[PDB]
């Protein structure tokens, strides 16, 4: 879809569709595309464990693309960094 | 080489629940003796389709496609590796690999299960050139 410059152009639901695009790669042949999708998901987040959010999700919330932007808004938050969009 | 079909052979290893937790060190993690079971005595075109065929494995086997994320598991359900952690990663080279141990260029079995093993891209690239 389109690839937005920051977290704060982003509604949840749209991260969200950025999720699903990459779950739709993961299982493509190759993962060319989704190599892209994954740099604009670490640059846009800013989190440093990149990827492992998506890969490596931590016990104590769920693996799920809600569990993801989950982690993603309480992180940002904690760390005073602007949020998703709210509208 | 590794690009002329062949038949896998080997027994394997007994795996915990922590299959590739020591994938980053001296020579990974071994193929677990499950899923040689399972691709033992088949014939594939090249290793790229053992590889394949070793991931989609992986991918049906309760006890291993537990230890992974759903992302993960979707990946290797395609037949492609899992992704690593990002501290294990490489440049371009996110996903595990499978080495040989014994190189193919010396009398190293390309489909010998026993000879193989998974490895991050950053302990791989160490492997290779003496570390
Ligand atoms: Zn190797």
């Amino acid at each position: 879809m389109e690839l937005k410059n920051s977290i704060s152009d982003y509604t949840e639901a749209e991260f969200v569709q950025l999720l699903k695009e990459i779950e739709k790669e993961n299982v493509a042949a190759t993962d060319d595309v989704l190599d892209v999708l994954l740099e604009h998901f670490v640059k846009i987040t800013e989190h440093p464990d990149g990827t492992d959010l998506i890969y490596y999700p931590s016990d104590n919330r769920d693996d799920s693309p809600e569990g993801i932007v989950k982690e993603i808004k309480e992180w940002r938050a904690a760390n005073g960094k602007p949020g998703f969009k709210q509208g | 080489k590794r690009n002329k079909p062949g038949k896998a052979t080997g027994k394997g290893k007994p795996v915990n629940n922590k299959w590739l937790n020591n994938a980053g060190k001296d020579l990974g993690s071994p193929v677990p003796d499950r899923i040689a079971n399972k691709l033992r005595d088949k014939e594939f075109k090249s290793f790229d389709d053992f590889r394949k065929k070793f991931w989609e494995e992986v991918s049906k086997d309760p006890e291993l496609s537990k230890q992974f994320s759903r992302n993960n598991n979707d990946r290797m359900k395609v037949g492609k590796a899992p992704k690593t952690r990002t501290q294990d990663v490489s440049g371009k080279r996110t996903s595990f690999e499978l080495h040989h141990e014994k190189p193919i260029s010396q009398n190293g079995g390309v489909y010998d299960m026993d000879n193989i093993s998974v490895v991050t891209p950053k302990r791989h690239i160490d492997i290779h050139r003496g570390k």
